């Protein structure tokens, strides 16, 4: 979500 | 308040589809999960699936998988179940039911919507009256309307007159057609003194028919 | 001005309990006031920390406490084909205590909960919980407003939507004066923060033990925002009430939300639907802007003015150094419908690293002059760095700029000496509002009374 | 003159008049002649010379090394500052001017720490940079003969929410539901110290690997408070220019978001990596303030550079701001550009030459003239910019003293931020007179044992 | 799927008595259980929940008890409209699933069947078709067994039969039963009969007529 991830 | 107003009784032919609706009165659909139950005299009470309103995943008893689909529209706080390739079987009252706390209780139910499949046509009844044979202290006559469709029909005495000591019996499908009658109990000396009508009602073909009974 | 340095009363909870952490002072049905205490890290059943409750009764001498006893047991449910499970193993009970009536709230902002179902589950993760009693007659119910029944794979295949899987609902509280309790869950829907809501009275009527998921109708939850400015906000950091829209009938609500927008910082005024009335921005980015919020009429016009702390505040000094000492902020409400404008006064700590207005408690009338006052604790202020609670009194023109009197603590380095704090309530009946302070450091609290005028 | 009409008693209160102002301890002197004047007017009423007591104000050096042409070789005998060491003598509400010059030497060594980013986003990062080590050492070769890199790397603190914790699984290989593996979860651990070798650096980042947790802010202000205070592990030398490189495509946690694992210890500022190179306090001490931050780096004289993408850029920069001396770089998406990113900011670091004041007593008063560029006086300014490697300012500097303080003796420091050379000056406050070290307590010419005899009068002695 | 056995099927009490209905699981449920009650030609009213709580608003008369494959739902002091039929429910496991089914009936001392039988209408004959009424009043218990008769011999095709609920004021029940025949087919024999059979009496009672005869 708005979290670790490109 | 919490009420669940289902929608009205159906009367669809074999092969077509039908969607019944069940509209939230006193809270919001989104609330809880929403279940429908299939309801038979014989067969007993069956779960057909539920739905979550809030973002419409449902669940499914593997029975109903293709014949029934259930759906939700929140707008209008209602919920829905489609039936379709309608058969004899699928002749049955449908709830819509909610829990009240517990996620997956079920507790709050709808009145309940009556569904029924058959190809007939409006069909009135043809009125028989029945008459004893040819003696006791108390006596029976009787009225039978066979071959009417569909339901229901009102039946009375005297037109309402002679109420006490009557027994009206519920309808059977006969072929596509039902078959109803009532009898009534009186003594002797009512009989064939006094003058005892059949007063039938039919509604759906407004026909209203009336046989006096007559000794032999 | 007037609380008594002198002759204290202390109460103790067991070492490492972090007894003190929150408090709050409680009535009975008779009116007899007591003091509720949270200890986050009492040990459980099972030797290992579950947090707890204890409920003091009012003694000069203080002393000891007995506990309010709270079911520590982890519970598990097989129903629907699933599998649900809560997770009271370091849950943190008592991270916040409220009294209202004759009734206590203690939440556990870090209670954890999962759902299994055949090889997938919804995750475990802290939906937090919060525990009520009536401790009279011993009634017990639970609210746990985050807890849901949807797998993982749902979430990612929604983007991620509605995920209330890590509220830590509890994580602040507070009660309306009609009986609804209000949380701030911080993590709620993916960092940004929510608040929930619900009538006490509904709470309890509609809870039952081995349930653990069930509906509370009549709550309202906060919603779900697409606006980056929110994004890690920990909205419900802190909560308060008030009235801030001329309607008496309404209730309003006040939350703080320390790292909205980047950093800066946010303070929001709301109606009961949580649509907003007001926001107040931070005027520095991680200064943590709304670590705390306090409502109360402090130049007596009648209108409930509004303040907010941010302990890590850096002042400018000399030679263009900043020094992190803290700050407060007081808004007054001005008169019919208008905005909050600029603040009315700026105080400013002065200890290094004291992060005064860690906490800022009403205290009503503290000298009986006519207007409402206040306390600001700085729990690593004071020349040696022990903590330090600041009294303010209250004016015609809003807040005096200088303290009317000091509490240095009476505990050990580390205590953290003010990082909860309750006042406005006379606890020995002698007409005076009295004030207790938290040092959970020192597993301890002390009690300042409010005497005469010297 | 204001010397005669004060009628002073002693030549104490003589000097303090004005720093104009002489005294005539001559026993020789005519009926009505002021003993406190002018030295000139003294000498025209025959006053002995040597009965003269007249103090001036002067400073002279004591150390003046010059400054070096290169800061390569030597073990740090590299002089940057001059002058050293000065002496310096006031009377009474005086002043006395001096200077000093600063230069920015050529080859002076360089420390550069890569502190990464390895959570998930990172993971295409860490494929670009598998060469940085030999090719920044290219090009910093022009600039220095003696650099040293190190790396480190960071995640966020290994618990909930921050962390994975189902299923088991998960804990052991935080991507095991994407159909891939990565490191468990960590917050900071040390991977090479500060070396010369440059290939080591390659290696050691081909070895590495990302990691994967659930907030998008991450834990690195725990990762350079621990790369700061942990001198010996990260192997910062004494001399040399410390340059802290930090990367990330994201926003970071700071102090008091801990609160949401449970944590609320404040950080002590203290080092706790130990043997297994792990941040020890990383589950159970709260993220580090700017304030905090901002004491350990100026202690340490580190210089830290935020290398992050554009998406974040506006954010580092306002954290910046708040932290003084600290450099902002746009990294790309890939760090394919971290090596120009890293050469500029050693640039814009070496550009300015700030002086700072430290211990300076509350009766002296400073005020700096700044010649910067080419031999252009700035009033009132003390900070230069705009520098290149080589370069050298200068700096005149006005002392002003508030009467005459207690103590006769004091030191202050003028150092230059972030230097190691410092220019001390030695100031000596002379308000006294020589002829008061040969007084004459109760003497026969004061009212006959009732007072004492000094500089040619007579002074009401102790406890009248 | 999960089998919900519940009994019994139906029993006959009266006012202020104390009965259980129990339900029984295919297997273990730990009380993720539901009572349920519908009034005669009504919908449904939620009586239990999760084994042993009641649904607001439901009299405490009511009480839910068992655990692992075995409840019971009792009801202390019938009340008058306690007489209806009640399911139980599992939704331990998807899909639900409901029991059979318990009907409360009034109870009361038997009674004997008035049996009538009617010749078809003189109007149904001209039409084609012939139907005989067979006409069972007010008998208790309800258990009761009707025969069609031919020439002596029994007839089991062309018949149909409908049953009322137990009566209200005198708590007895009624039943009908319409042999259906062609015109044709109905002149080829003369003799017709029903035959009832029930508890009150060991013989069967018998009333029959015979066509082109009065
Ligand atoms: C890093 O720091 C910079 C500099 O502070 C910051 O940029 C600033 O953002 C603020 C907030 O968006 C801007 O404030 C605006 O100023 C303009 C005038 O130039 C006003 O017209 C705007 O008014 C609106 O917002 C007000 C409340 O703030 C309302 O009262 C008003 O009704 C309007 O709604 C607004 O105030 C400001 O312009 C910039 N400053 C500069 C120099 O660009 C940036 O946001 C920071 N970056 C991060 C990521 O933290
Ligand atoms: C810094 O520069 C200022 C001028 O900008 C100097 O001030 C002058 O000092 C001389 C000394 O003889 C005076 O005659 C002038 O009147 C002064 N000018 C003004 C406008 O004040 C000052 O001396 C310099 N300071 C230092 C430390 O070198
Ligand atoms: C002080 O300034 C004068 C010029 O006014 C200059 O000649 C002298 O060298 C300066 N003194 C010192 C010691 O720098
Ligand atoms: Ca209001
Ligand atoms: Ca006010
Ligand atoms: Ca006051
Ligand atoms: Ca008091
Ligand atoms: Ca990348
Ligand atoms: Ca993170
Ligand atoms: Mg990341």
């Amino acid at each position: 979500g708005r979290g670790d991830s490109p | 308040e919490v009420q669940l107003q289902q929608s009205g009784a159906e009367l669809v032919k074999p092969g077509a589809s039908v969607k019944l609706s069940c509209t939230a009165s006193g809270f919001n659909i989104k609330d809880t999960y929403v279940h429908w139950v299939k309801q038979r005299p014989e067969q007993g009470l069956e779960w057909i699936g539920r739905i979550d309103p809030a973002n419409g995943y449902t669940k499914y008893d593997p029975k109903f998988q293709g014949k029934a689909t259930i759906t939700a529209d929140t707008s209008s706080n209602t919920a829905y179940l489609q039936l379709s390739s309608l058969t004899s079987e699928d002749t049955a009252v449908y709830y819509c039911v909610r829990p009240l706390y517990d996620y997956y209780a079920m507790d709050y139910w709808g009145q309940g919507t009556s569904v029924t499949v058959s190809s007939a046509k409006t069909t009135a009844p043809s009125v028989y009256p029945l008459a004893p044979v040819c003696t006791g202290s108390s006596v029976t006559l009787g009225c039978l309307v066979k071959g009417y469709f569909p339901e229901p029909v009102t039946l009375t005495w005297n037109s309402g007159s002679l109420s006490s000591g009557v027994h009206t019996f519920p309808a059977v499908l006969q072929s596509d057609l039902y078959t109803l009658s009532s009898s009534v109990t009186v003594t002797s000396s009512t009989w064939p003194s006094q003058s005892i009508t059949c007063n039938v009602a039919h509604p759906a073909s407004s026909t209203k028919v009336d046989k006096k009974i007559e000794p032999r | 001005l007037n609380l008594d340095p002198v002759q204290l009363t202390f109460y103790a909870g067991p070492n490492g309990s972090q007894f003190g952490f929150s408090l709050d002072f409680h009535k009975d049905s008779h009116g007899r006031v007591a003091i509720v205490v949270g200890a986050p890290r009492t040990l459980g059943p099972s030797q290992e920390e579950t947090g707890g409750v204890f409920l003091c009764p009012w003694r000069a001498e203080g002393g000891q406490c007995p506990s309010l006893l709270f079911d520590l047991r982890d519970e598990t449910r097989n129903v629907g084909s699933q599998t649900l499970q809560t997770f009271k193993a370091r849950q943190g009970l008592g991270a916040s205590v409220v009294s209202w009536s004759d009734v206590i709230v203690a939440c556990a902002p870090w209670q954890h909960w999962n759902v299994l179902e055949k090889t997938e589950e919804a995750e475990k993760t802290p939906v937090g919980s919060c525990f009520l009693a009536q401790p009279e007659s011993g009634r017990r119910a639970e609210y746990s407003p985050c807890r849901g029944n949807t797998l993982s794979r749902i979430y990612v295949e929604n983007d991620f939507s509605w995920d209330k899987r890590y509220c830590e609902a509890g994580f602040s509280s507070v009660v309306t004066q009609a009986g609804e309790l209000v949380l701030g869950a911080p993590g709620g829907y993916y960092f940004l923060g929510l608040l929930a809501q619900a009538p006490v009275a509904d709470i309890f009527s509609s809870y039952r033990p081995g349930i653990l998921l069930w509906h509370v109708s009549s709550q309202s939850l906060s919603f779900d925002s697409s606006n980056p400015e929110y994004f890690d906000g920990y909205w419900g950091y802190s909560v308060a009430v008030g009235e801030f829209d001329g309607d008496l009938n309404t209730t309003e609500y006040v939350v703080g939300a320390p790292t909205w927008s980047w950093t800066l910082g946010a303070v929001e005024i709301l109606d009961s639907y949580y649509q907003r009335l007001h926001r107040l921005r931070g005027e520095q980015m991680a200064s943590y802007f709304g670590h705390s919020v306090a409502v109360t009429d402090v130049n007596g016009d009648g209108r409930h003015d509004l303040l907010v702390g941010a302990p890590l505040y850096m002042e400018s000094r000399a030679d263009r150094k900043l020094a992190e000492v803290g700050r407060v902020y007081l808004f007054l409400q001005p008169r019919g419908p208008h905005a909050l404008g600029a603040p009315s006064l700026l105080l400013t700590g002065t200890q290094l690293y004291g992060r005064f207005g860690s906490a800022i408690a009403p205290l009503g009338d503290l000298d009986r002059d006519g207007y409402n006052d206040i306390a600001v604790a700085a729990p690593y202020g004071g020349p040696s760095g022990r903590g330090q609670v600041l009294v303010f009194l209250g004016q015609s023109e809003g807040l005096r700029s200088r303290p009317s009197q000091v509490l240095d603590s009476p505990f050990p380095t580390g205590s953290a000496f003010g990082f909860s704090l309750r006042g406005a309530v006379d606890i020995d009946d002698n007409g005076y509002p009295d004030l207790i302070v938290g040092a959970y450091g020192a597993n301890q609290v002390a009690v300042y009374r409010a005497q005469p005028v010297v | 003159n204001i010397c005669t009409t004060r009628g002073v008693s002693s030549c104490q209160q003589c000097l303090a008049v004005s720093p104009m102002c002489a005294w005539c301890s001559d026993e020789a002197l005519p009926l009505g002649s002021p003993r406190c004047d002018l030295k000139e007017n003294l000498l025209k009423d025959n006053c002995a010379p040597e009965s003269i007591e007249f103090p001036v104000s002067e400073a002279r050096v004591l150390e003046d090394r010059p400054l070096s042409d290169k800061g390569s070789g030597d073990s740090s005998q590299v002089t940057q500052v001059s002058p050293q060491r000065i002496a310096l003598r006031l009377r009474p509400d005086d002043s006395k001017n001096f200077s000093i010059q600063v230069r920015q030497v050529e080859d002076y060594p360089v420390d550069i720490y890569y502190l990464m980013d390895l959570s998930y986003s990172m993971k295409d990062d860490l494929w670009s940079i598998q060469n940085l080590g030999t090719k920044l050492a290219t090009q910093m070769r022009k600039l220095t003969s003696n650099l040293r890199i190190g790396f480190g790397a960071f995640v966020d603190k290994p618990v909930s929410p921050y962390m994975y914790i189902s299923p088991p699984e998960a804990l052991e290989n935080p991507c095991y539901d994407m159909k891939t593996t990565c490191l468990p979860m960590f917050g900071y651990k040390h991977v090479l110290t500060l070396t010369d070798q440059v290939t080591r650096f390659n290696e050691e980042v081909k070895k590495q690997s990302v990691s994967r947790n659930r907030d998008a802010p991450e834990g690195g202000f725990d990762a350079i408070m621990q790369a700061t205070v942990c001198d010996e592990k990260i192997g910062w030398r004494n001399d040399a220019s410390h340059l802290l490189v930090f990367t990330t495509d994201a926003k970071t946690h700071i102090a008091l978001d801990g609160r949401l694992a449970g944590i609320v210890q404040p950080n002590d500022g203290q080092c706790h990596v130990g043997s297994d190179n792990h941040y020890s306090a990383s589950t159970t001490m709260d993220y580090p303030s700017l304030g905090l931050m901002t004491e350990k780096l100026s202690q340490k004289n580190i210089n830290l550079i935020f290398a992050v993408t554009e998406n974040v850029v506006n954010l580092y920069q306002n954290y910046s701001e708040l932290i003084p001396g600290t450099t902002v770089g746009v990294l790309s998406m890939d760090s394919s550009n971290v090596l120009q990113l890293i050469v500029d900011a050693y640039g814009k670091i070496r550009s300015k030459v700030e002086l700072e004041v430290r211990d300076l007593p509350e009766e002296l008063s400073l005020s700096f003239n700044a010649t910067c560029l080419n031999n252009e006086v700035i009033p009132g300014l003390k900070s230069c910019m705009g520098l290149k490697i080589g370069d050298t300012v200068s700096f005149s500097i006005e002392a002003k003293v508030r009467g005459c303080p207690q103590e006769k003796e004091k030191s202050f420091t003028i150092k230059p931020v972030g230097f190691k050379d410092s220019l001390i000056v030695q100031v000596t406050f002379d308000c006294d007179c020589a002829c008061q070290a040969q007084a004459e307590p109760n003497s026969h010419r004061c009212n006959n044992g009732n007072g004492t005899f000094e500089c040619g009068v007579c002074r009401c002695g102790p406890g009248w | 799927d999960i089998l919900m056995t519940q009994s019994p099927s139906s029993m006959s009490v009266s006012l202020g008595d104390t009965v259980s209905i129990t339900c029984h699981a295919s297997q273990g449920i730990s009380s993720n259980i539901g009572w349920l009650q519908q009034k005669p030609g009504k919908s449904f009213m939620g009586l239990i929940y999760y084994g042993t709580n009641l649904v607001d608003g439901v009299p405490s008369r009511f009480s839910g008890s068992g655990s692992g494959a075995d409840y019971s739902l009792t009801i202390s002091s019938l009340d008058s409209e306690d007489f209806a039929d009640y399911y139980c429910v599992q939704y331990a496991q998807l899909p639900y699933t409901f029991g059979g089914g318990t009907k409360l009936e009034i109870k009361r001392a038997d009674a004997a069947p008035t049996v009538s039988i009617f010749p078809p209408s003189s109007e149904q004959l001209t039409s084609g078709g012939a139907s005989v009424v067979c006409f069972l009043n007010n008998f208790y218990p309800k258990d009761i067994n009707v025969k069609w008769k031919i020439d002596g011999s029994e007839r089991q095709n062309g018949v149909l039969n409908s049953w009322t609920d137990q009566d209200s004021k005198d708590s007895t029940y009624s039943m009908s039963s319409t042999l259906t025949l062609t015109k044709d087919e109905y002149e080829r024999h003369n003799s017709y009969t029903c035959e009832a059979t029930h508890k009150t009496s060991t013989s069967p009672i018998v009333k029959s007529f015979n066509r082109n005869e009065c």
